[PDB]
RNA sequence: UGAUGGAGGUAGAGCACUGUUUGGACUAGGGGCCCAUCUCGGGUUACCGAAUUCAGAUAAACUCCGAAUGCCAUUCAUUUA
RNA sequence: GCGGUCGCCUCCUAAAAGGUAACGGAGGCGCCCAAAGGUUCCCUCAGAAUGGUUGGAAAUCAUUCGAAGAGUGUAAAGGCAGAAGGGAGCUUGACUGCGAGACCUACAAGUCGAGCAGGGACGAAAGUCGGGCUUAGUGAUCCGGUGGUUCCGCAUGGAAGG
RNA sequence: GUGGUGGCGAUAGCGAGAAGGAUACACCUGUUCCCAUGCCGAACACAGAAGUUAAGCUUCUUAGCGCCGAUUGUAGUGAAGGGUUUCCCUUUGUGAGAGUAGGACGUCGCCACG
RNA sequence: UUCGGAUUGCAGGCUGCAACUCGCCUGCAUGAAGCCGGAAUCGCUAGUAAUCGCGGAUCAGCACGCCGCGGUGAAUACGUUC
RNA sequence: CGCGGGGUGGAGCAGUCAGGUAGCUCGUCGGGCUCAUAACCCGAAGGUCGUAGGUUCAAAUCCUGCCCCCGCAA
């Protein structure tokens, strides 16, 4: 139900993030403003 | 039953009040603020008091009831 | 029934911004404080506890009766003290208020006379 | 605004000749005049809350405030956070119009009105009314009264005291 | 005599050293028994003692005991070697240390409370002595 | 007063037509109303045993 | 399928019949287990003796006694190793069963005998008459099967019954007085969003409604989904629990059976021929109206 | 070893919190008895008694307090190594 | 021998630094939260008394009393009402590369960390933000799997495979 | 003298009582605008200056509550010993808590105005 | 339901020394159960059944009963397996 | 004090694993059939599953305790 999860940049496709959520609770895919070190600027991170 | 326990974890002071210490020290290991922190310390997400800069460790009365710690570089 | 005093309430959130704010001879306050009628403005170092710069709309310099320009003026005027004193850079403790009004064209104010909070 | 103007003209000196005050800024005052209805049976469905609200909203031109339990009561099968009815607090000329309907209006129109409780303070001089019963003027919309629950009505004054208060009620209008 | 409720089953046995903090001093009856030891003292010589005195007042006067058996104490069965635990409650005792006023008497004349005592003295174990309030 | 979520309240009379007496306040212009504090009085057996055979 | 049928039972068979011979068995060892135990610490208790009998004691060789005992014990371990052994081979059984389930029905009649009454009823669109005329009628605990091609004119029956029919009419339809329907539809695209709204929309028992979506099939981690994004069996199921938790006198059955399951099949053959309600049904599996009903209407133009 | 400054809540003491607990004043409340019974309102065993309060106690897992020692440190002192 | 225990966290024991054993006393953990985080702004609790309709012993309303007697996701301890407690906006710093220096430490590990750089959030700004209130929520290597790679590629180019 | 703003362990506080508003602070009149109230211009914010300082706020009295706090004496205890050794005693040194005597209804500054 | 009329409140009428226990009738108002009745069971073959009312005996007053009276007026009986 | 197995209408039992809203048989009560009783037929009553709480939309069922019964020990 809670689950680990690999974030991922939608623009390199590299994974990146590593974080937890619950399947009840957040069911959409998750999504966030990170930063993606190999384009060194902040990007839309989609879960995977 | 009862007979377990967990490793003692070294709290308390580690540095001294007169005493001259490199910045980054460690002067006050604590679970909960049972001393502030003051001039020139800061604190980490333990409440573990720590030395920003240089300087002799003075421990002080945060007026009537509470303890302060803070260091007067040289 | 009892009201809460403005004044009261007002230094308990003051003093909840003094345990994040507090003024040095590098970097003062500018300490606000704001009546029904007037407005005053003192600049301060906690180090010493001493100031070095006062404004308020009770100095027979100001124009304009609208509070919010007697604010505005004594924006100018401290500023212009504080230059003159020999500083350019200061904290600005809100007092307890809200940086939404009279508190807000002050120190709009003093940032456009040339302070850097 | 008349019991405004009556407060101001006629109240206020026939009060300080009684009470022998120094200063006129001794004089009882209406700060606020709260409504309350508890429910309850919301817990059962808070569609009758839905109503209160809608009553509430009907009888003075101001949405209330859904009030909500602080505790869990399995007594009554009560959560913590659940909408336990609703208030108002009006203050102003508002709560003068309010007053002035309640005496002119809605005192007589209960059944048997031929007066109400003067022991009915805190003993700090603030005032305590309750309606058992609904439906009290024509604007109640009748043809949609589900249910008659109730109205705690708390009338707060500056008054220091019960005798204050009293007094000062029975100027404005209250048949005690 | 004891405790409906208690935080924690088994105990210290603790120390007995040193004169006792209170109960020093007869307060609420005219005399009283007063412990020249340090002993540990359980139920059954408490309400042996108190029936005593009682019986030989024939319900006269009033007693007040001011000690009470807030501790217990363990014991292991016969048979059983030492560890694997500690030992079950047996019952519960009361340390009184000397200097203590254990049991006090008024509404009765002298020679009957003197002799109460003497009784209740004899059922306890302590090295024990009369007292008279002021 | 916020916008949107108030009913509408407007100034409206209070009549009762057994005095006649006019009243301003504002509720949700003339209305209708029978008693009123200007018109409320507070602001058996024997008997009918008697009325029923004359004693 | 049939094959499928076949194998899958002796696979049901073989697991039940398994996990009882473990069942079985693990009770017996548990049993001879603490048996075994007891006959230990009886040896045991020989290494003492008795306070209130001089002598008992003096014991010597206390090791050997302790020694033998525990071999007993060690028998007692073995045994229940075994057991937990027979458990783990247990744990993997029972996966690929489904556990059937009955079925329940909110039937609340009347004394109207009469429920529906249809006469002279010919039906259609732009006086297209869509069927030739019958006349009929829906009595209490009594089943009626309206058949036909497709398009024949079914579901605009039932559009002519609740009144919007958007076509030609003409002919008598009566209900009765303050009569209740629930209702079936073949069009249940409708229903939108959760089920704690769905049952606010639909005046329900959230309890009863879940209880039987779960009777009808629908795993619990289910609920927390979205009619949007649900099976269409599933939300087939939901049209049809919102049916079955209606209090109703008549009820209304538009191909219930489309995109269900075999289970599902039976259990309504079950529910409605043990309770035997007034009911309307529109079917195109022949053999299910045949094992109910007996009044068989084939509307035709 | 001395001087100085610190951390620390132990023995002790105390009840200011948490628990245990004695006696007394008062008492919500709980028992019967009777009158009144729609079982409705009382009046008493100096009936059992929350809670408050007075006085007295108690604690390893209670502290309003709090040592002696011991510990850390002093480009401090003395003596040794 | 059975029972119980074996890893981790909290208290007492533990003798006012730290550490300290027992088959000594008591309890917990093998997670949760997408807001229960961050920031900005605002607020202060529990219970008692009084009064009031259903509504009672006790829901909700109002005043006063009210120093914490509450709450702090979850055990106990410590701590917190200058809030770490509570509520509402804007977000995602529950970032990347790191890291002087200290604590603990047999080793392996564990803990804290100012500060620098990049690119940001909030805020007017100061300035705070490298998860939560602090301490448990976890386990080596080998071996396999997935994604990326400017690495290698048995004479060369590839490929296999690393 | 009032207001603002800081430091010192409330010896500063809490309660009660008296007086005052010259400026001032405040209440106070409203919602016109920036802005706001899970409802309300009560709070926030804005504008004003009819009125009263009644309250808050200042100054004074009060030792009722709370705070501080000796000296003496004791318990405890380091070191050195003794005894009849789960404890008790002696020499020396230190030395509480409690209970008091007593203090204490503030001290130190900076700025603006009168 | 304008069905059904119970029950209940109120006013009256008669009888009779007296209508509360405990009468009959009327008016007004309410307007319950009950939508043809399980297992089972009863009467009847012709002016019968079914239904409709009328009178009388007792009776100061009071019967949905009893006795009698007449009005309207069916269906069925294959046949003795049971 | 501990370890196992039990507490479901009056009796005996499932359902407990796998939450889906209490049932099988007998018995009791009432009415029918019968000359009467039994059998038979038609009806009903009797339990929130030992109990106080949690989890859940929902608990006899899952979890936590508390109170009784049968074995051992004791
Ligand atoms: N609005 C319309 N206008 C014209 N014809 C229509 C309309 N709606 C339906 N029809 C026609 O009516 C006929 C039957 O329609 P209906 O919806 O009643 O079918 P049905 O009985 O449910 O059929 P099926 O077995 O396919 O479900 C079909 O020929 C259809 O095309
Ligand atoms: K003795
Ligand atoms: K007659
Ligand atoms: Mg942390
Ligand atoms: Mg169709
Ligand atoms: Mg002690
Ligand atoms: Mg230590
Ligand atoms: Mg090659
Ligand atoms: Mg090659
Ligand atoms: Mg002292
Ligand atoms: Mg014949
Ligand atoms: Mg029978």
């Amino acid at each position: 139900m809670r689950v680990n999860i690999t974030l991922e940049c939608t623009s390199c496709k590299e994974r990146n993030y590593l974080t937890n959520k619950n399947k009840r609770n957040n069911p959409d895919r998750l999504e966030k403003q990170k930063y993606c070190p190999r384009e060194r600027k902040v990007t839309l991170h989609r879960e995977t | 039953s009862n007979g377990r326990d967990s490793e003692s974890k070294r709290l308390g002071a580690k540095s001294a009040d007169g005493q001259t210490v490199t910045g980054g020290s460690i002067l006050y290991r604590q679970r909960g603020t049972k001393i502030y922190p003051g001039v020139n310390v800061g604190i980490g997400g333990d409440d573990t008091l720590f030395a920003k800069v240089d300087g002799v460790v003075r421990f002080e009365r945060k007026g009537r009831d509470k303890k302060q710690v803070s260091v007067y570089p040289v | 029934i009892t009201k809460p005093d403005k004044n009261k309430t007002r230094q308990k959130r003051h003093r909840r911004v003094r345990n994040k704010i507090s003024g040095t001879a590098e970097c003062p306050r500018l300490n606000i404080f704001r009546s029904n009628k007037n407005i005053y403005a003192q600049v301060i170092d906690d180090v010493a506890g001493v100031t070095l710069a006062s404004a308020s709309a009770l100095d027979k310099e100001i124009s304009g009766g609208t509070k919010t320009e007697t604010a505005a003026a004594v924006g100018k005027l401290v500023a212009e003290r504080a230059a003159e004193k020999g500083i350019k850079k200061v904290v600005f403790d809100r007092g307890g208020y809200l940086y939404h009004g009279r508190v807000q064209a002050l120190a709009e104010a003093a940032r456009e006379n040339g302070l850097e909070f | 605004n008349r019991l405004k103007e009556k407060y101001i003209k006629e109240v206020t000196p026939s009060l300080v000749e009684k009470f022998n005050y120094s200063s006129v800024m001794q004089t009882p005052k209406v700060d606020k005049i709260v409504i309350n209805m508890g429910v309850g049976d919301a817990v059962s469905n808070a569609k009758n809350l839905d109503k209160a609200v809608e009553e509430l909203a009907l009888i003075t031109g101001q949405k209330p405030l859904i009030t909500k339990a602080k505790k869990s009561i399995a007594g009554f099968r009560l959560r913590e956070g659940m909408p336990i009815g609703a208030k108002v607090t009006l203050r102003g000329e508002r709560m003068y119009e309010f007053l002035d309907k309640l005496v002119t209006v809605s005192l007589p129109r209960v059944r048997d009105f031929h007066g109400v409780s003067k022991k009915a303070f805190d003993g700090r001089g603030n005032y305590t009314l309750g309606i058992k019963e609904q439906l009290i003027f024509p604007e109640v919309d009748y043809d949609l009264v589900d249910k008659v629950r109730g109205m705690d009505i708390v009338i707060v004054t500056t008054a220091n005291t019960d005798e204050e208060s009293r007094e000062l009620l029975a100027q404005l209008g209250m048949p005690f | 005599l004891v405790p409906k409720r208690v935080k924690h089953r088994r105990e210290f046995r603790g120390k007995m050293r040193g004169e006792a903090k209170g109960g020093k001093e007869v307060a609420f009856g005219e005399w009283g028994l007063q412990a020249t030891e340090s002993h540990w003292i359980t139920n059954r010589q408490i309400e042996a003692a108190r029936i005593a005195m009682t019986r030989y007042m024939k319900r006269g006067g009033k007693v007040w005991i001011k000690i009470f058996p807030h501790k217990s104490y363990t014991s292991k069965a016969i048979g059983v070697r030492m560890g694997k635990g500690k030992g079950a409650p047996e019952g519960w005792v009361s340390p009184v240390k000397r200097g203590k006023i254990m049991f006090e008497i008024a509404g009765v004349p002298e020679e009957v409370a003197r002799e109460a005592l003497r009784l209740a003295s004899h059922k306890l174990p302590v090295k024990t002595k009369i007292v008279k309030r002021e | 007063m916020k916008q949107d979520i108030h009913p509408n309240y407007q100034p409206v009379v209070f009549m009762d037509s057994t005095t006649g007496f006019k009243f301003l306040s504002g509720s949700t212009p003339l209305l209708r109303v029978e008693v009123t504090s200007d018109s409320h009085p507070f602001y058996g057996r024997v008997d009918r045993f008697n009325k029923k055979y004359g004693l | 399928f049939s094959i499928y049928e076949e194998q899958k039972k002796l696979r049901d068979a073989f697991e039940l019949a398994e996990n009882e011979k473990i069942k079985k068995e693990v009770n017996r060892l548990k049993e001879t287990a603490r048996k075994k135990a007891e006959w230990s610490m009886n040896r045991e208790g020989d290494k003492y003796g008795n306070a209130k009998e001089k002598g008992s004691g003096a014991i010597f060789d206390t090791g050997a006694i302790g020694a033998r005992a525990a071999r007993v014990m060690k028998r007692s371990k073995h045994i229940q190793q075994r057991a937990e052994t027979q458990l783990a081979e247990k744990e993997k059984l029972l996966k690929d069963l489904e556990y059937i389930d009955s079925l329940s029905m909110d039937y609340q009649p009347t004394h109207h005998k009469t429920l529906l009454t249809v006469e002279e009823l010919r039906l259609g669109y732009e006086k297209n008459w869509l069927f030739a005329p019958i006349s009929f009628s829906i009595n209490a605990g009594e089943i009626v099967g309206i058949t036909g091609k497709n398009g024949s004119g079914k579901s605009s029956l039932i559009q002519y019954l609740l009144d919007n029919f958007s076509g030609d009419s003409e002919g008598e339809a009566t209900l009765a007085h303050q009569l209740t329907i629930s209702y079936v539809r073949q069009d249940y695209e409708d229903n939108q969003g959760t089920l704690s709204e769905f049952a606010e929309k639909n005046q329900l028992d959230y309890t009863q409604f879940l209880n039987n979506l779960r009777k009808l099939g629908m795993e619990r981690a289910v609920f927390t989904n979205r009619i949007e994004q649900m099976s269409m069996g599933q939300r087939k199921k939901v049209e049809v629990a919102k049916s079955l938790s209606q209090s109703a006198e008549l009820y209304i059955w538009d191909q219930p059976l489309n995109y269900l399951d075999v289970f599902n099949h039976q259990q309504l053959e079950a529910l409605i021929l043990s309770v035997k309600p007034a009911m309307l049904v529109i079917e195109h599996d022949a053999h299910f109206m045949k094992k109910i009903t007996d009044k068989k209407i084939v509307l035709k133009s």
